[PDB]
RNA sequence: UAGCUAGUAGGUGGGGUAACGGCUCACCUAGGCGACGAUCCCUAGCUGGUCUGAGAGGAUGACCAGCCACACUGGAACUGA
RNA sequence: CCCGCAGAAGAAGCACCGGCUAACUCCGUGCCAGCAGCCGCGGUAAUACGGAGGGUGCAAGCGUUAAUCGGAAUUACUGGGCGUAAAGCGCACGCAGGCGGUUUGUUAAGUCAGAUGUGAAAUCCCCGGGCUCAACCUGGGAACUGCAUCUGAUACUGGCAA
C-alpha cells in the first residue's frame, strides 16, 4: 500500500590512509499512489543497507500533493539545484511521459498521464528534489478559492 | 508475416498463458512455465524500466499475433482517435477479424482462426473477407461459409467456449453458426489483468 | 530611469509579499489605479488608496491567508522594450485557468476570463497568479 | 478557349473523372479555372457517381464555353427534368 | 476612394520630382519586436510646391519614368 | 539575450562538418586501391591493423580499414570504399565494404555474415 | 565586399512599343542608391508542399501541381493573335 | 472476381546478446588474431575476438553506409549565460538607433472586434463513402495561422496641442 521504488545506487569513496575505502549510496521514493510522496536518500558500506537506510527516510519525509482524480492541478516549473523540471497538466495523457528518476516518482504519486521534461542537470539525486519541489508549491481550485476570491465558481470561469 | 514457431515457449518469456495452445486440453500440463524461456531460464534478470515495456508490449502482440509494423500503425491509430489511447488500442486489436472469430469460440485457438479466416470461411455480412485485420464495425453479424461447415474443426472449437468468460459485447448462437458483434468491447469486458499503461510509453520514446 | 511604471507596481508587490509588509505606497497614475482595482475584486488585494492631490500615492495594502502570500508569482509581460498584444482567440490561461491575466482591451482594464466574454482581446498588461 | 472537359484522377485501372472548367491549351490535369463536380464511370449504386453543378455550367456557356463529348452526354445522362 | 500613404521628403533637388521616406510599423517575424522600417518612393509633383524635410501625400499612378510609379496628392504639415 | 540586439545580429546556428569529407551526400565510392600495409594502433591498444590507402575515382587520397581476418588486396583490385572511423588509428576515417568488386569475404564467419560480405553457408 | 552609378537620377522635345516607361535619341539640370547593407564574391530555379520537431523553429524543393528559364554554344531576326 | 482438382505439398531469413539497449553459457586464440557508435575489450580461466548451443529484436525483409531533424534549453523568440567553468569593451562623452515621469482634449497611425475580397487545385486534419481489409481513391467541412479594403472600439503604445 506504499508502492517502495528504488531508483538508483551509486558507489562512492573515501580515499583514506589505507587506501580507497568504498560505500554504497541509494536513491529511493515511497508513496501510496493517492498524492503523497517522499524520498530518502541513505548511504552505507553495503548495496542491501543502503537500500534499507533509504527506506526508513523516505517514509518519515512523506509530503502531501492534492491532485486532479489522478492528475496535476496546472503547469508548473521544479527548479532545484540546476534541474529545470517542468511539467503540463496534460488532460487524459494515457501513460506517464517522463525521463530518468522522473517516473519513479511520479507513477508512486499515483499518476497516469501528464508529459514532463527536464532541463539543465540530469543528475538523479537533484532531479528527485525538483519533482517533490515542483509538487508542494502547487495549489488546487478549492484552496485557490479560500486564499483570493473567496469563491470556487468564479475562479475556474 | 506470421509467427510459425513454438507458440507456448512466448507464454514462458512473458511468465503466463497467453492462450495459444488453448485447445481441447484445458490446462497446458506440459510447459515447464516460468522456469525455462531458454537454457539459463532458472536465472532471474534484472528487468530494468524498459525490460517491462518490452516485456508488455511483446505480451499483447504475441497474444494476438500482430507483427511490429502492423501493431505500431495500431498505436498511431489509437493516438489520432479522440478520448483513451489504451482504449481505442485495445478496442482496435479487439475489433480484428481473426480476433472476433476466436471470440466467437469458432476457432479454439487464435491460430486455428487466423488460418479458419484465410481460408475463406468466415462469411461476413453474406460479403466473403479472408482478411485477418478486418477491423469490424459495431451491429454487424458473422457467419461460416457452407463450404467449410461442420467439418469436424469447429464443432470441436465450439464446444470449447462454453468453459470461456462469455464475453458480452457479442452473442453467439451456434446453432446456426451466425455471430453478431453487439459493440465496441470495454475495458472491464476484456481479460482485465493486462497493463495498457506501459503500451503507451514505449512509443514515446 | 524609471521607464516602466507598471513593473515597478510589480516589483514592489512581489517584494511587498517576500518582506511580509502590510502595505505599500507608490505614485498614483490613471492606469496604476485601473490594475488596482482589477487586483481588488478579484482577491489579490483588499483595498486601495489613491490619496493626493498633486502628487498621488496608490497605498496599496497586502493581504496574507496563511503565512504564506497570496500573490504567488507576478511577472510582467508587455514590457516597453518589447510590447506584446493578443487576440480574442489568442488570451492565455495563466496557471491553468484558476490565474487571471491582466489584459488592456478596447473596453477598459480587465482580466483574461472577463475578456473572453467581451468576444475582444488587447495588450496583455501582466501575469498575476 | 474555355472548354468543360474531365480531368482524369484516381488509381490505376481506378479512373475517377472530375468535370472541371478549364483552358484548351492547358494540360488534361494541368491549370484549370475551376472545378463543377466530378463523375464516377467505376461506381457502384451507393448514393452517387456522377454530380454537377449546373447552375455554374450554364453560367459558362454564356461567356463561350465549349462542351466536350463525354460531359455533354452527362448533362444529358444527369436528367436535368428527372 | 485612392489609397493614400503618407511620408517626409528626403530629398528635393530633383527637377519636378521628389524622394519621400515611408515609415512602416512592422513586427519582427521571430522576435516579435515592432521595428519601425523605412519604404523610400521616387514622388511625382509639380516643379516645387514642397521644400526638403517636410510631410506629403503620396498616390499610387501610371509610371513615369525608370523610378516614380507614385505621384503627389497634397502638402500637408509643411517644413518650417 | 537583450532582443534588441537580436534585430541586428540573429543567432548564428552552429555549422557543422561531416567526418567523411569525400563527396557530401553518397554512401559508398570506390578506389584504385594502392599501397596495402600496416599500422600499428595508438597506445591503450595493441596491434597490426590492416589498413588501407585509398586513391578515389574523385581525386581524393585517403586511408582506409579493412575489416575482417585477412585479405587478398595488393596495390590494385578497386575495392568499394565506406564511411565510418576507427577510433584506433588517428587518419583512417572509412571502412573496406568486403564482399565487393574486388575484395571478397572473410572466410569461415559464420556469424554475421552480412557484414564483411560472407555467403550463406550451403548446408 | 564601404563606397557604387554617367543613359546613370530627373526634366523638355522627337521617335518607338498592342501599352506607360531612358524603351530609344537631341538638350538641360547633377543628380540617384547605400549601415533598415548599396556594389562585389560564392551558391541556388521559386512556391503550394515534404521530412523532422509538442510547439516555435530547422532542413528541404525528388514525385503531383502553378510560375519561370533553357532546347549543342553564342547572337540575330522573319512568319504568326 | 467466382467455381472445380490435388496436397501441407511450392514458399524465412537478417541483425544483436558487457553497459547505454532486449538477450547467456561453453569451446579455440592469448594486447596475437581481431571488435568497436561512445565508455573501452583481447596480457593462457574473454557473457566485448572467431565458432557451437541457447536466447532477444525485426520480418520478405534485416543490418551497414550516406543525408536531414530531434534529443541539443550545446544559438535559448518560445527557451541559456557573462565574479571564479567561455563571456563586462580600461574608462568616459556622444550621433544614428532603442526606450521614456504625470494630467486633459483630439487622431485612430500601431492594437482589438465585425464584415468583404483573396489566400488556386492537389497536400495536413475531421466526419463519411468506395476498392475482400489496409495501402489507395474520393465527397463535404475545417484549415491555409497571411495580405488588402470598409465600418467601429479609445483602454495601452505612437502623432498633435495645452
Amino acid at each position: 500500500e506504499l508502492q517502495e521504488k528504488l531508483i538508483a545506487v551509486n558507489r562512492v569513496s573515501k580515499t583514506v590512509k589505507g587506501g580507497r575505502i568504498f560505500s554504497f549510496t541509494a536513491l529511493t521514493v515511497v508513496g501510496d499512489g493517492n498524492g503523497r510522496v517522499g524520498f530518502g536518500y541513505g548511504k552505507a558500506r553495503e548495496v542491501p543497507a543502503a537500500i534499507q537506510k533509504a527506506m526508513e527516510k523516505a517514509r518519515r519525509n512523506m509530503i502531501n500533493v492534492a491532485l486532479n482524480n489522478g492528475t496535476l492541478q496546472h503547469p508548473v516549473k521544479g527548479v532545484h539545484t540546476g534541474s529545470r523540471v517542468f511539467m503540463q497538466p496534460a488532460s487524459e495523457g494515457t501513460g506517464i511521459i517522463a525521463g530518468g528518476a522522473m517516473r519513479a516518482v511520479l507513477e508512486v504519486a499515483g499518476v497516469h498521464n501528464v508529459l514532463a521534461k527536464a532541463y539543465g542537470s540530469t543528475n538523479p539525486i537533484n532531479v528527485v528534489r525538483a519533482t517533490i519541489d515542483g509538487l508542494e508549491n502547487m495549489n488546487s481550485p478549492e484552496m485557490v478559492a479560500a486564499k483570493r476570491g473567496k469563491s470556487v465558481e468564479e475562479i475556474l470561469g | 508475416a506470421r509467427y510459425l514457431g513454438p507458440k507456448l515457449k512466448l507464454s514462458r518469456r512473458e511468465g503466463t498463458d497467453l492462450f495459444l495452445k488453448s485447445g481441447v486440453r484445458a490446462i497446458d500440463t506440459k510447459c515447464k512455465i516460468e522456469q525455462a524461456p531458454g537454457q539459463h531460464g532458472a536465472r532471474k534478470p534484472r528487468l530494468s524500466d524498459y525490460g517491462v515495456q518490452l516485456r508488455e508490449k511483446q505480451k499483447v502482440r504475441r497474444i494476438y499475433g500482430v507483427l511490429e509494423r502492423q501493431f505500431r500503425n495500431y498505436y498511431k491509430e489509437a493516438a489520432r482517435l479522440k478520448g483513451n489511447t489504451g482504449e481505442n488500442l485495445l478496442a482496435l486489436l479487439e475489433g480484428r477479424l481473426d480476433n472476433v472469430v476466436y471470440r466467437m469460440g469458432f476457432g479454439a485457438t487464435r491460430a486455428e482462426a487466423r488460418q479458419l479466416v484465410s481460408h475463406k470461411a468466415i462469411m461476413v455480412n453474406g460479403r466473403v473477407v479472408n482478411i485477418a485485420s478486418y477491423q469490424v464495425s459495431p451491429n454487424d453479424v458473422v457467419s461460416i461459409r457452407e463450404k467449410a461447415k461442420k467439418q469436424s474443426r469447429v464443432k470441436a472449437a465450439l464446444e470449447l467456449a462454453e468453459q470461456r468468460e462469455k464475453p458480452t459485447w457479442l452473442e453467439v448462437d451456434a446453432g446456426k453458426m451466425e455471430g453478431t458483434f453487439k459493440r465496441k468491447p470495454e475495458r472491464s469486458d476484456l481479460s482485465a489483468d493486462i497493463n495498457e499503461h506501459l503500451i503507451v510509453e514505449l512509443y514515446s520514446k | 530611469s524609471m521607464q516602466d511604471p507598471i513593473a515597478d507596481m510589480l516589483t514592489r508587490i512581489r517584494n511587498g509579499q517576500a518582506a511580509n509588509k502590510a502595505a505599500v505606497t507608490m505614485p498614483s497614475s490613471k492606469l496604476k489605479v485601473a490594475i488596482a482595482n482589477v487586483l481588488k475584486e478579484e482577491g489579490f488585494i483588499e483595498d486601495f488608496k489613491v490619496e493626493g492631490d498633486t502628487k498621488p500615492e496608490l497605498e496599496l495594502t497586502l493581504k496574507y491567508f496563511q503565512g504564506k502570500a497570496v500573490v504567488e508569482s507576478i511577472q510582467r509581460v508587455s514590457r516597453p522594450g518589447l510590447r506584446i498584444y493578443k487576440r480574442k482567440d489568442e488570451l492565455p490561461k495563466v496557471m491553468a485557468g484558476l490565474g487571471i491575466a491582466v489584459v488592456s482591451t478596447s473596453k477598459g482594464v480587465m482580466t483574461d476570463r472577463a475578456a473572453r466574454q467581451a468576444g475582444l482581446g488587447g495588450e496583455i498588461i501582466c501575469y498575476v497568479a | 478557349m474555355v472548354t468543360i472537359r474531365l480531368a482524369r484522377h484516381g488509381a490505376k485501372k481506378r479512373p475517377f473523372y472530375q468535370v472541371v472548367v478549364a483552358d484548351s491549351r492547358n494540360a488534361r490535369n494541368g491549370r484549370f479555372i475551376e472545378r463543377v463536380g466530378f463523375f464516377n464511370p467505376i461506381a457502384s449504386e451507393k448514393e452517387e457517381g456522377t454530380r454537377l453543378d449546373l447552375d455554374r455550367i450554364a453560367h459558362w456557356v454564356g461567356q463561350g464555353a465549349t462542351i466536350s463529348d463525354r460531359v455533354a452526354a452527362l448533362i444529358k445522362e444527369v436528367n436535368k427534368a428527372a | 476612394k485612392i489609397r493614400t500613404l503618407q511620408g517626409r521628403v528626403v530629398s528635393d533637388k530633383m527637377e519636378k520630382s521628389i524622394v519621400v521616406a515611408i515609415e512602416r510599423f512592422v513586427k519582427h517575424p521571430i522576435y516579435g519586436k515592432f521595428i519601425k522600417r523605412t519604404t523610400k518612393l521616387h514622388v511625382h509633383d509639380e516643379n516645387n510646391e514642397c521644400g526638403i524635410g517636410d510631410v506629403v501625400e503620396i498616390r499610387e499612378c501610371r509610371p513615369l519614368s525608370k523610378t516614380k510609379s507614385w505621384t503627389l496628392v497634397r502638402v500637408v504639415e509643411k517644413a518650417v | 539575450a537583450t532582443v534588441n540586439q537580436l534585430v541586428r545580429k540573429p543567432r548564428a546556428r552552429k555549422v557543422a562538418k561531416s567526418n567523411v569529407p569525400a563527396l557530401e551526400a553518397c554512401p559508398q565510392k570506390r578506389g584504385v586501391c594502392t599501397r596495402v600495409y600496416t599500422t600499428t594502433p595508438k597506445k591503450p591498444n595493441s596491434a597490426l591493423r590492416k589498413v588501407c590507402r585509398v586513391r578515389l575515382t574523385n581525386g581524393f587520397e585517403v586511408t582506409s580499414y579493412i575489416g575482417g581476418e585477412g585479405h587478398n588486396l595488393q596495390e590494385h583490385s578497386v575495392i568499394l570504399i565506406r564511411g565510418g572511423r576507427v577510433k584506433d588509428l588517428p587518419g583512417v576515417r572509412y571502412h573496406t565494404v568486403r564482399g565487393a568488386l574486388d575484395c571478397s569475404g572473410v572466410k569461415d564467419r559464420k556469424q554475421a555474415r552480412s557484414k564483411y560480405g560472407v555467403k550463406r553457408p550451403k548446408a
